[PDB]
């Protein structure tokens, strides 16, 4: 139990100013003004990771700890492990570490009381301002996770100089330590599962050191509401939303829901369609797992639909205080491409920092091919601060939960990225930069050992941003840039139905009509596969009318939020509808048209605008049917379809 | 320049890497020697960090291709090296080979009946032949 | 010795074994110094007079290794009794001085604290002797060894349904069928560091013999460096 | 696939608290509130199904299975919106119940609000992930409500128990093939103050009744029930259910006192006594004060199934019959004998210091004294008489062990000893001994100033710890009469109900080499009997007393560790490399709950490692510590009050010197 690894983590109590409706107000877009309170941004100190002994080049927040907030940055060792934390007061008051369950001497404890000690290593107990220190924690077997249990157990380190007031002054983190072989040689982050630390504390302002209680002589009788005002009902210090709490469907989250609350900060986690596993020697299924002070309980819970649930406490005040973040639960199959290769993102969508000749950001199209078919830039500004980028405009707020890449050559150069990173932005102003797990400040992706071969970077957690920024650092030759960013919708829901996958059944496919090939092939319903490969396979009709229609049963009641057409391609020509409109029954034989909310007339849809270029269309309302069918309107020199719907059953 | 026949004549120092651009092939064969040309090359990209010593405790700077490295000696550890350390045999036995005793917080290597305490101050050797705890050999 | 695996050549040579008047092992040993044996209380009632022979890596055959060698001087504790099998140690010191050799090495006697807090921490310990490969069984001849991982004292103290004083230590297993067994007592349980083996207990008992649902019992020598040192000034 | 369905219409009601339909053709004055509940209905909504005389306000009782479907027909007769929201279940967009900002479209946002006459039927399927695991008990618990304004549509009283069950465990009669029984209590607060009829008035109720007026509950005697409970609030709570002359099984831990917080829910195996009827309670203070107390009743159906189990005679051996001698004195307390001069000055003078109106430290008490023979004639010397202070004498036992708890009562008032690990029957000593009807019904019979009772407990196989248990598990045993007024007296001890041979001859545990006791009983004087005998036999001025006084009332909680306050306790020591067994219990007024750290020490609670041990009023937790790490470290609790932080244990992890046995050896030739 001694050829381990000496952790070696650097963590310095800086000083910032911490609002925690920061994300509330940016999506305001309501009437109501009655559940928010008035100037809620204030000063307090945190842990703050630094990736330097010297303290001057600080590790950035990634997206892995988004959601971390107010939290100090993770802290991870598996058993047996040597932790040497290194603690740089940056802040105008002294501080400490503490440790739960970890193995640890008197040189590490952090907390001062009277334990009649020579103060030779003393210099643990209060780390007094500007000053620092070096705390050395073993995780022995006394601090590990089970055997069997979970994979990994949650410890919580904090200042411990008076930690009933410098808890709420912000200076607290996660302290993981995990079974051996779980986290990493480098990085220290696990392998296995999603880990999503959550506090629920209560930050009462009242308590902490930066208390700005300024003189009251004046000031009206009591509303007995500015009382529970500076109380914060928070996930991890982030009221009524926090972000980065992004899950796939039907995976399991290892969620260790800290809490360093008070005496009354009973927190109920809840989540909204989703039963809690607490994993042990005993498995145990739960709807909601009633925390407790002081707990570091970690569970594993497993998704199960798409979309936009409400993590909560179950605490009637602390729901309509702000404890309920909306976390979002995406669709297993979130690897959907975002139209860079299919052609919903036209041309008019991607800008780019600079370009080379005809490598346009236009030609960002994945697989495209011609003589200029890549975005690439003659010299890489590697000698410059700003590397060039590409842009690209979703036109609304998505998630994009991996990427593609790809380059070109001039005929005989293989001139490919075999670097680049990823910077996100939604209103093209606050630009983020994509980090990960990486060691450094930022990932800087793998690239591509050859132009032509993809290389798929998975943005895990995944990024929800309308602009996407693609900066490549590195180049053979030349830079040269092909990607198809992938993803889904914010909104669940939207997993395809089984057009193509052949989820949904060939004979659940019936048609108005068909024609025949020239040989004797026919377009029969079943081959309206989407994006299926070959000389016949797509859905046509006999007759060229609006009497058509594609008859598709579900089998099931499904809930329909969108759909995707394409068009087909014949001998020498282009075939594709123009213009169509969808009908649906519960039972098959009344059929609707679909309207708008305010319109009796059928929304005529815009069909394809050409062969391959995916014309997604949504539905609002939606379609809460069994049966559908997709009524053509205008064609262009005939009729095809290949269409796939994007909703979820009932349960 | 860039002659017709540059590459053929033997290289030089002067005409590759002070006159010219010169690339990490036409560095290795004028020194013919690849940790010569590597120690060369990491200050060509990026100067010399170790020139001004920023690192403590003597520590031997080590100049990369855009890092500072400094390996430094007992008691002092780290890139800057200029923080002590907590001796801790808690931790790979306090780099000693046999029992510690723990005073003011020095690591103390000790060594019992039959053995002997090395110069290092670490290290245990055996007084005679046969000393306790050894397979024969 | 139920399972584990003989004593190769030089591998085990802090093994010390006990042979009674006809010359037939029925107690290991561990070499402490050039006089010195470190043996189990509990053997010495079992001949009533006895030798030990060192170097040997087979009972039943003579080759070139063996040395019977007589003792000068028996002690042990007064505390022990069979009852509880509490304080189970003994020393002998030899009339002749032992003759370190290939197979004959003495064995160590780390600090009271330093072996506490780091030794009796470790993950296992080395266990070896002459006894039976199975519960009821007979003493093989050979010499067998047997890798018995450290059990907290909370958790052992558990399956035993007898009492586990502070004194004693278990390694085995709750499942497994590897424990010593009868004709082992007395012999050595080192623990390993840096290729350097320092000696942690001696065999003192155990319920049955690898049984599931149990772990060896082994005396803490720890306990007794103080009275070793002070019996080895004999 | 099967598929149910099952009808609720929310049909508020006038309704006052106590019950309304159980009165004897007299109107009971009015009191009532508009509240607004669900009810069960003939399928199709052409009639009723009549509720019980207990469910009051909870509504129906639903019950699923691995992969069958529910569909709940629902249909609001109130004037509000409301929808319906179950704990526990994998449901969709088109059911879900709740609104928020999911970004759902009209059409899914019909089962955020039903207005007043409209119909929606939700569908729930139930696959296997949300059905109970291999280790859980059949039928899960859980609870729904309304989910349109969580706080005040609750206090209306839109609330009822789901119960989703595992593949074949359930009838079409509503109950469990493999139970003879079973029951769906209730622990809700309601606040009227929020409710939608905004009265200023707060209502603790046991399924929906107030102040324990709600009718009993009839059962046989060594029925398999399936319990089931549910917490639920608004504002955070702390349910602590108890049954008591009962022992439960949480989960496979047999747990006494099983606890719950808001808008929680559990299932517990259970097995009942022999005839008789007890006062189930919500042990927290704050529940005990507000009446969460039901009833029940155990019947002597005729059912012989079963009796017994396999009772051997290798286990007759271990049947040792323990005596124990157990007394009650009222004498002088002090939670501060000494005082270290380094403590907190400020809060000596308040709580500490004998003011001319405040007492301060020295209090009258009554305790647990135990003894070794009949004659009550000589105390048991244990080491610990100073360390482990007032707790009562350990009364450690094993399965199948007949204790004999001779209790005696040299108090001044009546009081009793009720256990946590037997199910004691109260029909065991009445032979021609005459009773009379309704007058002070005390559980045990009152044991007035000088009297002498003998217990004689039995831990049957119903009280095993399970095997994911410790080998003894710590139930706290207390006077019976008035949990409230009692434990503040310190009536408190641990009752260590250890498995089969885990007690050598002697009776001391087996796998502890250092039995320790930590409880922190939070004292209230002035919720103790003797509140007046306190003040005026140590106040000089016992004319200028006021109990409203927070600079009294409040100046009289004494938040103590085995009853000394800890800045007034002894620092511990326990040698290393030991295991120091922990006994942790909460007890007293403490309406929180009490998360104590141990410093740089870890103990085992569960096959799992644990550093803090969160509690729960009443109920007992057993944990032992490995000495491993060598220092002087503390136990604190870390609450951010100043009652709940002054918690304050100190402990070193000394090396154990000598062991002196260099001095002990003897020389003899062979
Ligand atoms: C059953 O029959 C029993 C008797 O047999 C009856 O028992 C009574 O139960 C009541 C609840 O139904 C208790 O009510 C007490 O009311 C007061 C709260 O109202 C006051 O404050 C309101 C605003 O307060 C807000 O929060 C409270 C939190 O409880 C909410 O209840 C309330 O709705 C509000 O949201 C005002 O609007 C209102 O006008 C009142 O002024 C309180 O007195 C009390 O709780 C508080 O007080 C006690 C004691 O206070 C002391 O200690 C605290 C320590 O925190 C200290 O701060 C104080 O200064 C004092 O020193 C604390 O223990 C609590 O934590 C609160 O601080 C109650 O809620 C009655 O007490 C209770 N009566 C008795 C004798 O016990 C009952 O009516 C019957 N029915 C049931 C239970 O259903
Ligand atoms: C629900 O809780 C049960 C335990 O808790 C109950 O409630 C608490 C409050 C206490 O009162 C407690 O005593 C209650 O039983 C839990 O397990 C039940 O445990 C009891 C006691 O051990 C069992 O009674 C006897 O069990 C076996 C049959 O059980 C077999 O399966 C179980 C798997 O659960 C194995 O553990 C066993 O080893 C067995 O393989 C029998 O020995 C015996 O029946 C008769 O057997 C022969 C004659 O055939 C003779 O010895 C006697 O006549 C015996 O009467 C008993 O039945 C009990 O079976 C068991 N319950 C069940 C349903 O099996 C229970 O599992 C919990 N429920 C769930 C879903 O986990
Ligand atoms: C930052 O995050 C990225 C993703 O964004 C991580 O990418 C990982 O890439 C590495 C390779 O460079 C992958 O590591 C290997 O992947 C395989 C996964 O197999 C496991 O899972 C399957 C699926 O159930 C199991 O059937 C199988 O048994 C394995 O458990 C394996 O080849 C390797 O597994 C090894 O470790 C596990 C854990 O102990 C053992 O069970 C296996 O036997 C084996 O020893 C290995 O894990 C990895 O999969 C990629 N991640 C993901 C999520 O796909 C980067 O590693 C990460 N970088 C950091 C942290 O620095
Ligand atoms: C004296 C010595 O030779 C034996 C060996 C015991 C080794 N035990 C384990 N677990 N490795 N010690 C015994 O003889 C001591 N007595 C006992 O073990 C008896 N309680 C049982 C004897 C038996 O089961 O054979
Ligand atoms: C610590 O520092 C305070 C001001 O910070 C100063 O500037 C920053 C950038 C750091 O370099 C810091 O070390 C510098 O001192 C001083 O006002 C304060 O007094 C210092 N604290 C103590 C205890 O000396
Ligand atoms: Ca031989
Ligand atoms: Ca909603
Ligand atoms: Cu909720
Ligand atoms: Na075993």
């Amino acid at each position: 139990s001694n050829n381990g690894n000496r952790r070696n983590y650097y963590i310095a109590a800086e000083e910032i100013s911490w609002d925690y409706s920061e994300f509330v107000q940016r999506e305001t877009d309501i009437e109501d003004s009655d559940d928010i309170p008035e100037d809620t941004t204030y000063k307090k100190v945190v842990f703050r990771k630094y990736l330097d002994s010297t303290f001057t080049k600080r590790d950035p927040r990634g997206e892995y700890e988004e959601h971390l907030g107010i939290l100090g940055p993770i802290i991870r060792a598996e058993v047996d492990d040597v932790i040497q934390v290194r603690f740089k007061n940056l802040a105008s008051r002294p501080y400490s570490l503490h440790a739960h369950g970890l193995s640890y001497e008197k040189s590490s404890e952090g907390k001062t009381y009277e334990d009649d000690s020579p103060e030779w290593f003393k210099e643990d107990n209060a780390v007094q301002p500007n000053s620092s220190y070096t705390y050395v924690w073993h995780a022995t077997e006394r601090s590990g996770p089970e055997s069997p249990g979970s994979a990994c157990r949650a410890w919580a380190y904090y200042s411990a100089v008076n930690p009933e007031k410098d808890i709420h002054s912000g200076l607290i983190g996660p302290l993981l330590i995990c079974q051996k072989g779980i986290l990493h040689k480098d990085s220290n982050m696990p392998m296995d599962m999603r880990e999503f630390v959550l506090l629920f504390m209560t930050f009462d302002e009242k308590k902490s050191w930066y208390y700005e209680k300024k003189s009251r002589s004046s000031w009206r009788l009591t509303s007995s509401e500015m009382k529970k005002s500076h109380e914060f009902h928070a996930i991890n210090g982030m009221i009524y939303s926090l972000p980065g709490l992004k899950m796939y469907e039907q995976e399991w989250v290892r969620l260790h829901l800290l809490n360093i609350g008070g005496s009354q900060d009973i927190h109920v986690v809840h989540f909204h369609g989703q039963t809690l596993l607490e994993n042990g020697n005993k498995q145990h299924q739960l709807g909601v797992w009633p925390l407790l002070p002081g707990s570091f309980k970690t569970l594993e819970m497993k998704a199960s639909k798409p979309g936009w649930w409400l993590l909560n406490t179950e605490v009637g005040e602390n729901q309509r205080a702000g404890m309920q973040t909306p976390f979002l639960i995406m669709d297993r199959d979130c690897r959907m491409p975002m139209g860079l290769s299919t052609g919903i993102i036209s041309d008019s969508q991607i800008k780019a920092s600079e370009f080379l000749g005809y490598w346009e950001p236009r030609l960002a199209r994945l697989n495209n091919g011609g003589s200029y078919n890549a975005w690439s830039v003659e010299k890489l500004a590697a000698e410059f601060a700003s590397k060039p980028w590409i842009q690209v405009d979703m036109q609304k707020e998505v998630i994009i939960t991996g990427i593609q890449t790809q380059g070109a050559k001039h005929y005989l150069k293989s001139c490919y990225t075999t670097e680049f990173y990823v910077a996100y932005s939604s209103n093209q102003i606050n630009w983020q930069i994509f980090k990960g797990n990486s060691t450094r400040n930022v990932m800087y992706f793998n690239g591509n050992s050859d132009a032509s071969t993809i290389k798929e970077n998975q943005f895990d957690p995944p990024i929800v941003a309308r602009y996407i920024r693609i900066s490549p650092t590195r180049a053979y030759n030349r830079p040269t840039l092909r990607l198809e960013l992938q993803g889904c919708e914010v909104n669940g829901c939207s997993t395809p139905l089984g057009m193509e996958n052949g989820k949904i059944e060939n004979k659940q496919i019936t048609a108005s009509s068909f024609k025949k090939s020239w040989w004797g092939d026919y377009w029969e319903p079943f081959r309206a596969r989407l994006n299926a490969q070959g000389r016949v396979n797509a859905w046509q009709a006999k007759a060229n009318n609006n009497k058509q229609w594609l008859e598709i049963d579900l089998l099931k009641i499904k809930k329909i939020t969108a759909i995707i057409t394409q068009g087909c391609k014949s001998l020498s020509s282009e075939m594709y509808v123009k213009s169509y409109t969808i009908h649906y029954s519960e039972q098959g034989v009344e059929w609707k048209p679909y309207r708008l909310k305010s319109s009796m007339v059928d929304k005529i849809f815009e069909g394809n605008t050409n062969t391959k270029g995916h014309v997604k269309n949504f539905f609002n309302p939606p379609i809460i049917s069994r049966f559908i069918r997709v009524i053509p309107k205008t064609w262009n020199q005939s009729i095809a379809l290949r269409l796939e719907l994007f909703g979820c059953d009932i349960y | 320049a860039n002659s017709f026949l540059e590459e053929m004549k033997k290289g030089h120092l002067e005409r590759e890497c002070m006159e010219e651009t010169c690339s990490y092939e036409e560095a290795r064969e004028v020194f013919e020697d690849s940790d010569k040309t590597n120690e060369f090359w990491n200050k060509y990209k990026d100067g010399d960090q170790c020139e001004t010593s920023p690192c403590q405790n003597q520590g031997k700077c080590k100049d990369g291709l855009g890092e500072y490295t400094c390996t430094c000696l007992e008691g002092f550890e780290g890139k800057n090296c200029e923080l002590f350390t907590r001796k801790l045999c808690r931790a790979f036995n306090g780099d000693c080979d046999q029992f510690c005793k723990r005073v003011q917080s020095s690591v103390v290597c000790s060594c019992a009946r039959g053995y002997t305490l090395a110069d290092n101050g670490k290290a245990c050797i055996p007084t005679g032949p046969y000393p306790c705890g050894k397979q024969t050999l | 010795i139920v399972g584990g695996q003989e004593c190769k050549d030089g591998e085990c040579p802090w093994q010390a074994l006990l042979i009674n008047e006809e010359n037939e092992g029925f107690c290991g040993g561990t070499i402490l110094s050039e006089f010195y044996i470190l043996t189990a209380a509990h053997c010495l009632y079992q001949a009533k007079r006895f030798k030990v022979r060192v170097g040997d890596r087979n009972t039943e055959q003579e080759e070139g290794g063996e040395a019977v060698h007589e003792v000068e001087v028996v002690i042990k504790h007064n505390r022990f009794t069979k009852e509880t099998y509490d304080f189970d140690i003994a020393v002998l010191r030899l009339k002749t001085p032992i003759t370190f050799r290939m197979n004959v090495a003495p064995a160590c006697l780390p600090e009271r604290d330093w072996a506490n807090e780091t030794l009796m921490k470790q993950d296992t310990g080395i266990v070896s002797g002459f006894g039976r490969t199975h519960e009821k069984g007979r003493q093989s001849t050979r010499l067998k060894m047997l890798e018995v991982p450290y059990v907290d004292r909370h958790s052992c103290m558990l399956s035993s349904d007898f009492r586990i004083t502070q004194n004693m230590f278990c390694a085995g297993y709750d499942t497994k069928q590897e424990d010593a067994c009868q004709g082992d007592s007395g012999g050595p349980h080192v623990t390993r560091f840096k290729d350097t083996y320092f000696v942690t207990g001696i065999v003192s008992w155990g319920e049955g013999c690898a049984r599931k649902g149990k772990y060896g019992i082994y005396t803490k020598v720890t306990r007794f460096l103080k009275w070793i040192k002070r019996s080895m000034k004999t | 696939a099967q598929l149910r369905q099952f009808y609720v219409a929310a049909q508020g009601i006038s309704w006052s608290y106590r019950p309304e339909p159980t009165n004897s053709s007299l109107n009971l004055s009015v009191t009532s509130f508009k509240k607004i509940v669900y009810r069960e209905y003939e399928p199709y909504f052409k009639k009723e199904k009549p509720q019980s005389t207990i469910s009051g306000l909870l509504g129906p009782t639903l019950y699923a299975e691995v992969g069958d479907i529910i569909k709940v027909h629902f249909k609001n007769k109130a004037d509000k919106p409301l929808s319906i929201h179950p704990q526990g279940i994998r449901y969709s967009k088109l059911s879900e119940g709740a609104s928020y900002l999911d970004h759902t479209f009209p059409a899914e946002k019909m089962d955020d609000a039903v207005a007043p006459g409209r119909e929606y039927t939700y569908e729930w399927s139930i696959s296997e992930d949300s059905g109970p695991t291999h280790d859980d008990p059949p039928c899960l618990t859980h609870i729904y409500y309304s989910h349109e304004n969580l706080i005040e549509d609750f206090n209306s009283g839109l609330i009822g128990p789901l119960l989703i069950c595992k593949k074949g465990t359930l009838t079409e009669g509503g109950t469990q093939k493999t139970f003879d029984k079973q029951i769906v209590l209730l622990f809700a607060v309601f606040d009227e103050s929020k409710s939608w009829s905004q009265s200023s008035s707060l209502m603790y109720t046991v399924n929906g009744y107030v102040n324990g007026t709600m009718p009993d509950i009839t059962v046989c005697a060594h029925d398999h029930i399936s319990w089931h409970l549910l917490g639920m609030s608004s504002g955070p709570e702390l349910f602590s259910i108890h049954f008591n002359g009962q022992v439960l099984e949480q989960n496979h831990h047999k747990v006494s006192a099983i606890t719950l917080v808001s808008a929680t829910s559990t299932t517990a195996n259970m097995t009942v006594g022999p005839e008789g009827k007890w006062i189930i309670s919500s042990l927290t203070p704050k529940h005990l004060q507000a009446g969460m107390q039901a009833y029940i009743d155990i019947k002597n159906c005729p059912k012989k199934t079963r009796n017994l189990k396999k009772i051997t005679r290798e286990q007759r051996r271990h049947m040792k019959r323990w005596e124990y001698f157990i007394a009650a004195e009222e004498v002088i307390w002090d939670y501060a004998p000494v005082i270290p001069a380094n403590m907190d000055k400020k809060y000596r003078s308040q709580h500490l210091d004998n003011f001319s109106n405040q007492i301060g430290k020295h209090y009258k008490k009554v305790m647990y004294t135990q003894y070794e023979d009949e004659s009550f004639t000589k105390h048991t010397v244990n080491p610990n008489m100073k360390e482990d202070g007032i707790l009562g004498p350990i009364i450690r036992a094993q399965v199948r062990d007949t204790l004999k708890i001779v209790f005696k009562n040299m108090a001044s008032r009546p009081y009793s000893i009720y256990p946590h690990g037997v199910t004691f029957s109260p029909y065991e000593d009445e032979v021609n001994s005459s009773f009379t009807s309704g007058r002070n019904n005390t559980m045990i019979r009152a044991v007035q100033p000088g009297e002498t009772y003998t217990y004689k407990w039995n831990i049957l196989e119903f009280d095993e710890p399970t095997e994911n248990d410790a080998q003894c598990l710590t139930r706290p045993y207390y006077s019976d009469v008035d949990i409230m007024r009692d434990i503040a007296s310190g009536l408190i001890g641990l009752l260590l109900i250890c498995k089969s041979r885990s007690l050598d001859r002697r009776g001391i545990q087996r796998a502890a080499d250092i039995e320790q006791q930590a409880v922190f009983a939070v004292f209230d004087e002035n919720k103790s009997w003797y509140l007046e005998d306190n003040i005026n036999k140590f106040c000089e001025n016992p004319d200028e007393v006021k109990r409203d006084d927070p600079k009294f009332y409040e100046s009289n909680i004494m938040s103590t560790i085995n009853g000394y306050v800890p800045e007034s306790i002894t620092t511990l020591g326990f040698c290393f490399d030991d295991t120091v067994q922990w006994h942790f219990c909460s007890v007293g007024t403490q309406n929180e709950i009490l998360t104590i750290h141990f410093t740089g020490h870890s103990f085992i609670y569960g096959k799992r490692h644990e550093d803090t041990l969160t509690l729960f009023p009443m109920r007992g937790e057993s944990v032992t510590v490995t000495m491993d790490n060598v220092g002087t470290w503390m136990l604190t609790s870390m609450n951010s009050s100043p009652r709940s932080k002054k918690l304050r244990l100190k402990f070193r992890d000394v090396k154990c010197i000598p062991d002196d046995d260099e001095d002990s050896y003897e020389i003899f030739e062979p």
